[PDB]
């Protein structure tokens, strides 16, 4: 907390509850702190 | 980003919770109805209003100064149908030729002498559609084999404000240069032309309401033998690749000045698959009769093009990122499902299949290709806006 | 209130270039060997095959009233009567002329040279056939 | 989430037909729709697609 | 007997196939929709829930009952709450119903059969939970568990399909004409052969085939229409046709009546 | 943020086109018209109508 | 008594990370490896099933192998915005905003994968 | 309740909102009686390219009639040529298309239509949660300009 | 929220006649009849039976816009013959056609088992 906002916001959110397939999706999610990375690499298969 | 992104409209209070705008005034704001929202502002002084109606009225805006041509034409249904209604084959009988004249508000109250009297007294779209065109409107065209008796019924000729010959579509009623609109604006004025839309509309939309129109998988299937004739235009195209690959894996080819021996290898593979794909589709294009709905929606000029048909009935195409066919992210291979050093097309991302029919590999590459697409549509989106902003300030 | 043309031709051929209900036919005249004829037509209302003996007419005469004229004039002593307008007046070399007639969507061409005082340049025009 | 009285599409009643159907399955081991008198797919889809949640809801206490 | 004519084909209690000839399509169609939308019926309209422990919400059940089919035989000898001089409602224009459901049988079901008719029917066929179910409890309103209760009170009223779908007694109606496209009111889609690829209709047997040698008949008009009038109950399949034929008429009437009221002045 | 552009007698909702509206019209939901006003000075040409609109 | 733990304790299936992947050869269709179907073109492993390269989202999309990929990517998002049933206990939940479609309906067409997405019971 | 503006969509990026709402009479129909619940435009197909959409319909029009669950699952052994044959066994055109009579006049439609049951998700985002209009409302403090957001007027 | 009350599709509102007839200036002997709270069901039916009185020179009808249940009918007849009448007649011919129908459908029915 403190005078340390030099952290990362996003970790831990408000679980979706619009639909079932919504919630599943939300849990199986990944992030990535910030033209090449956004690509769908081969390794992604 | 337009002088036209904001226009003054006549207010019409209506029920139901939504701003109801005309179709032809669609492309200026560039909206669609998939959820899009619109802002509305209300003048407040007696002049404020005037300033809004004398310079920002939608009718004054019809001819865009940026490209010295109109910027609002007839879209979708109205366009698509206006085409049908025009063909020599399109005939309408009294009962309807009447309910059609009624829908034109300016109608002089005079039914035009039937284009046919002999057995049954009929009329043709070309005739009635014309009751919408004001007197003094002279339009001349000429497409391909077009000559004062347009065989394929090409070109367009309207004299005294009556369609003489040719079919009417995007070319004759679009936000184009020769545009019957561009002309009616110039010849009659903001007002007259602005009304012209609604009419050409009202008649056509109504007509279509009754003639109906649709599309279904059936519009995307190719002739029994054509689907074969293509397959083997990919097989042969496959070997014209295996061939130049053998002839490369032997050093039996010279380096086209300025290019690497390798680069020059691609340069051909690419130019081989492309020309293959190009006719693959072209076989089906001419294989879709003058009844294929998808074709119809393409000629009218109201949606999609050759390319589209192709990727749906023939071959999807070659996938690509950064300009080169699917890379080797995995040391010397496309996917782990491949043998190393496979430079072939089935590995580098060539989807030989049609949407009507992709194989995992094809399906994947294809994704990697589209993925690049989505990328800039999500980047060039605001950097373009900056460059815009600068020019302004 | 007079006639402006009368002549029997012979169908040289019938063309249906992608038209399920209309055919553009052509045929030469039986009198002069200068008069040709090009005409679009409703194959559905009035069928026609190659080699037919048709009599073509024109002229202006007998809002648009429905029937009721059962007890009225009937300059319809034929089996096909279209109304339309003619647009261009072309000269094909020599002193041979050829007027172009469009019937609210149906094109037509005539050729020869002897209606130098018969075929006018007006919109009026009724085609007749039997 | 219970059975839908009358089919959206055409209108024919269909409330009663639930138990008849869910029965001609368990026992008569069966087409069911066809005999239940559900002709055109509009009403057909009605029954053949219902997922009776009410059952699970009912499994709750007070 | 006279003008247009009927020729009923196999007819039952929940259907009425028949051929309507010697009429203009225009007029057939008109009657078509009239059945679909403007025949007076009787449906629950107001629901006064008192207690409800069901897993379904108030207005969810409320909806349900709006759809439950009620009797509507002598529906014509009742008045629209809007014309009746009674503040709100009464026997002379409405049918009140009761519904009590206590969970006792340790899954208890609520069928439309469980409705009482608390108001005075005045001795006229109406306000009855149309049951066609095999056992005798048509339309499962809803289920409930252990001690869940549920007390309602319904009020039914006249009304039509325009006002709401919960009214129209029609519910699907077949309509076809000239199975052999002779009138050419259609352009068949096809890949090679229209005729082989496009299903021939069971209706093609009461009209003569095409016959190649014949040119295209033009002066011919849309005569004869093969239909089928399904019913949901409330009104007998036969009436759902008669009454239709008649309401359309009553309307055509006032158009002539309203006319008269405008000549005096 | 506040000077070269500010939030401003304005409304916004969802669009859907209508094929029976003159090119230049724009159907506004009753709701909205009953919310947005317009200061019209009283004048012996519109007094009559205004005194009605007011009642 | 024959789980997935046994399918692994018998060397019939392996857990391949992205790195190890590099040095193996994977066969698509276990079996194989008509003028209608899509034209199909050392092995160490085979693919449980290609339709497993998809995640929750696409798994509900019918014939995702027949649409323009960029579209599938969209539906991949709108799904997280449709209505249905997010739980059954919902009637005992005090959460701000929640929507239940009056009458659900499992689709007339489905993915074999839906079976694990309890989709048929929560359309 | 669904209203003339609320948004919907299938499972193919085929999103769209309501423009109007007609009833059974006004609606176009097929001899059987069957009438559409939804009428989307043929124009949302050509450039969207989403064809599977077209397929789910066909397949689902069979699964409708057959009672058997229709598999749409990814890379399997099911084809458009196959389903079409299954649909011909039941009675309707092998491609879906059906004859329809214009709900206003009863006269047949010169054309045929791709009439068939398709799944549609009712995305959240209904008009009445967005419709907003203001004329001199709560003014901000520091600035004195209006205030932000439709929720705070 | 902004949608009318259903009952506005058939009930005339505060002082409103089913019919309002206006003379047409565009051409001689012509009229435009505004029908309130009505549709194709009744419109097209009236439109139709008028191209039957070969004494009627013109007859088309239309629905201005779908939100509002109204419709305009334009009629024009021969010399010294008032269209309003032709509207009556063609309107009466309609009821008879249906009167017959009702009947022919009732005797027909009874003969069913
Ligand atoms: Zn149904
Ligand atoms: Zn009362």
């Amino acid at each position: 907390q403190k005078k340390a906002m030099s952290s990362r916001a996003g970790v831990s959110q408000v679980l979706n509850r619009y639909t079932y397939s919504s919630t599943l999706s939300h849990l199986r999610r990944t992030n990535t702190p910030i033209a090449k990375p956004r690509q769908l690499h081969n390794t992604h298969w | 980003l337009h002088k036209m992104s904001m226009m003054a409209h006549r207010v019409k209070v209506m029920p139901y919770s939504t701003f109801r705008l005309n179709l032809s005034v669609t492309s200026p704001y560039n909206a669609d109805f998939d959820g899009d929202e619109m802002n509305l502002h209300v003048p407040q002084s007696e002049e404020t209003r005037a300033e809004l109606s004398q310079l920002c009225a939608v009718p004054l805006q019809i001819v865009s100064p940026q490209s010295n041509k109109p910027v609002m034409g007839i879209v979708q249904d109205t366009l698509c149908g206006v085409r049908k209604m025009t063909l020599r084959d399109t005939f309408i009988e009294y009962e309807q030729v009447m309910n059609m004249l009624f829908w034109v508000p300016s109608w002089d109250g005079v039914v035009p002498q039937p284009a046919i009297l002999k057995p049954k007294p009929l009329w043709t779209g070309k005739q009635l559609l014309s009751i919408a065109i004001p007197s003094g409107i002279h339009l001349q065209r000429t497409d391909g084999g077009n000559s004062l008796l347009s065989p394929k019924d090409n070109g367009m000729l309207i004299v005294d404000g009556k369609v003489m010959f040719g079919v009417v579509d995007k070319k004759t009623v679009g936000s184009g240069g020769g545009g019957l609109i561009h002309t009616v604006m110039r010849e009659k004025g903001p007002k007259i032309c602005a009304e012209l839309f609604g009419n050409i509309q009202k008649v056509v939309n109504y007509w279509l309401l009754h003639n109906g129109f649709s599309i279904g998988i059936g519009d995307a299937i190719a002739d029994a033998s054509t689907m074969k004739e293509i397959t083997h235009a990919i097989s042969s195209a496959k070997e014209q690749v295996q061939e130049i690959i053998y002839k490369a894996q032997h050093n039996e080819l010279e380096l086209k000045p300025g290019m690497t021996l390798r680069e020059s290898f691609e340069g051909e593979v690419s130019r081989t698959l492309n020309d293959a794909r190009d006719s693959a589709g072209r076989s089906a294009e001419m294989n879709l009769k003058d009844l294929n709905n998808v074709k119809q929606m393409v000629s009218a000029g109201s949606k999609g093009s050759f390319i589209n048909i192709a990727q749906m009935s023939a071959c999807v195409g070659q996938q690509m990122v950064e300009g080169k066919r699917i890379a080797f992210g995995f040391a010397d291979r496309s996917l782990p499902h491949f043998t190393k050093d496979d430079f072939s097309p089935e590995s580098k991302g060539f989807v030989e299949n049609s949407y009507l029919r992709l194989t995992p590999q094809e399906f994947f590459f294809h994704a990697m290709a589209g993925r690049e697409g989505l990328i800039d549509t999500a980047v060039k989106t605001a950097e373009t806006g900056y460059i815009q902003r600068r020019l302004v300030k | 209130s007079s006639a402006l043309f009368d002549d029997i031709f012979t169908v040289q051929t019938v063309d249906n270039g992608r038209y399920n209900k209309v055919s553009r036919i052509i045929g030469i005249s039986t009198t002069n060997s200068a008069i040709k004829l090009t005409l679009d037509i409703n194959n559905e209302m009035f069928p026609v095959s190659q080699d037919d003996s048709l009599t073509v007419t024109l002229a202006n005469s007998l809002s648009w009233r429905p029937p009721k004229p059962t007890d009225k004039s009937l300059a319809d002593d034929y089996d096909y009567v279209m109304f339309g307008t003619v647009y261009k007046f072309e000269e094909g070399d020599e002193d041979k002329i050829k007027v172009y007639v469009s019937f609210g969507g149906l094109l037509m061409c005539l050729e020869g040279g002897y209606k130098s005082l018969a075929s006018l340049k007006q919109d009026n025009l009724y085609i007749l056939i039997r | 989430m219970i059975i839908p009285v009358r089919c959206f599409s055409c209108g024919k009643v269909v409330g009663d037909k639930w138990d008849a159907y869910l029965r001609l399955l368990e026992e008569g081991k069966q087409d069911a729709l066809d005999e239940l008198k559900l002709k055109r797919y509009c009403c057909r889809r009605m029954v053949l697609t219902h997922v009776d949640l009410i059952e699970k809801f009912l499994r709750y206490n007070p | 007997s006279k003008e247009p004519k009927v020729n009923i084909i196999n007819a039952q209690d929940d259907e009425v196939e028949l051929m309507l000839s010697d009429v203009n399509l225009s007029l057939a169609n008109s009657l078509r929709r009239t059945m679909l939308a403007e025949v007076p019926t009787l449906a629950i309209d107001l629901v006064e829930i008192k207690m409800n422990t069901s897993v379904l919400a108030d207005e969810f059940i409320s909806h349900r009952l709006g759809l439950i089919p009620l009797v509507s035989e002598d529906v014509e000898e009742m008045k629209y709450s809007r014309d009746c001089t009674c503040e709100d409602y009464c026997d002379e224009c409405s049918v009140v119903l009761e519904l009590s459901a206590r969970h006792e049988g340790e899954t208890t079901d609520v069928y439309s059969s469980s409705l009482i008719k608390v108001s005075g029917p005045g001795n006229l066929n109406v306000g009855e939970p149309v049951r066609r179910d095999d056992y005798d409890q048509g339309i499962l309103l809803c289920k409930l568990r252990n001690h869940q209760e549920l007390n309602i009170r319904c009020i039914a009223k006249k009304g039509i399909a325009k006002e709401h779908a919960k009214w129209s007694p029609c519910s699907a109606i077949a309509f076809e004409y000239d199975p052999h496209n002779k009138l050419k009111h259609t352009d068949f889609w096809f890949e090679v052969d229209a005729k082989k690829e496009w299903p021939d209709s069971k209706y093609a047997t009461w009209e003569e085939p095409p016959k190649p040698g014949e040119v295209f008949d033009y002066k011919a008009k849309p005569n004869r229409f093969y239909m089928t009038v399904e019913t949901t109950g409330s009104l007998k399949a036969n009436q759902v046709f008669s009454r239709g034929i008649k309401t359309l008429q009553e309307k055509l009437a006032n158009v002539l009546f309203e006319l008269e009221n405008s000549r005096p002045a | 943020g506040n000077l070269m552009g500010k939030r401003v007698f304005s409304a916004r909702t969802v669009i859907s086109g209508d094929p029976n509206l003159e090119l230049d019209q724009v159907g506004v939901p009753i709701s909205i018209a009953k919310t947005l006003s317009y200061p019209e000075t009283v004048t012996q040409y519109n007094i009559h109508r205004l005194t009605e609109y007011v009642r | 008594v024959y789980g997935w733990s046994s399918l692994v304790t018998s060397g019939v299936i392996e857990y391949v990370d992205g790195e190890e992947e590099e040095t193996i050869m994977i066969a698509m269709t276990p079996e194989d490896l008509d003028t209608a179907k899509r034209i199909k073109p050392t092995f160490t492993h085979c693919e449980i099933h290609p339709s497993m390269i998809l995640g929750v989202a696409a798994s509900i999309i019918p014939f995702p192998d027949h649409n323009q990929s960029p579209r599938n990517t969209y539906q991949s998002a709108m799904g997280k915005q449709a209505m249905g049933v997010f739980l059954t206990n919902y009637n005992v939940r005090m959460d701000t905003m929640a929507n239940i479609l009056y009458y659900p309906q499992k689709p007339l067409a489905k993915t074999q994968a839906m079976e694990y997405l309890k989709f048929r019971e929560l359309p | 309740v669904p209203q003339i503006g609320d948004k919907f969509a299938s499972r193919h990026g085929q999103k769209g909102t309501i423009g109007v709402t007609y009833r059974h009479e006004d609606m176009p129909f097929s001899a059987e009686g069957i009438v559409p619940d939804l009428i989307i435009n043929p124009h949302a197909i050509p450039s969207r390219m989403t064809v599977a959409h077209l397929i789910e319909c066909l397949l689902s029009k069979v699964g409708s009639i057959r009672g058997y669950e229709g598999d749409a699952t990814p890379f399997t052994d099911l084809t458009v040529d196959a389903v079409s044959n299954l649909l011909r066994d039941n009675g309707y055109q092998s491609r879906g298309f059906e004859v329809m009579y214009n709900g206003h006049t009863g006269k047949k439609l010169m054309a045929q239509v791709f009439f068939g049951p398709t799944y549609y998700q009712r995305l959240r985002h209904m008009v009445d949660d967005k419709i907003h209009a203001r004329a001199r409302g709560p003014v901000q403090v520091l600035t004195r300009q209006p205030v932000e957001g439709r929720s705070r007027d | 929220m902004n949608a009318p009350d259903r009952f506005e599709l058939f009930i005339l509102p505060d002082d409103v006649p089913k019919l309002k007839i206006t003379p047409d200036s565009r051409v001689p002997n012509c009229i435009i009849i505004k029908f309130e709270r009505e549709d194709h069901t009744l419109a097209n039916l009236l439109r139709e039976e008028l191209a039957l009185y070969p004494d009627v020179t013109f007859v088309a009808y239309k629905v201005e816009h779908p939100l509002f249940a109204n419709f305009v009918m334009r009629l024009q007849t021969e010399e010294g013959t008032r269209p309003k009448q032709a509207l009556e007649r063609a309107c009466a011919s309609i009821i008879n056609k249906l009167k017959t129908l009702d009947h022919k459908f009732n005797e027909e029915w009874n003969i069913k088992n």
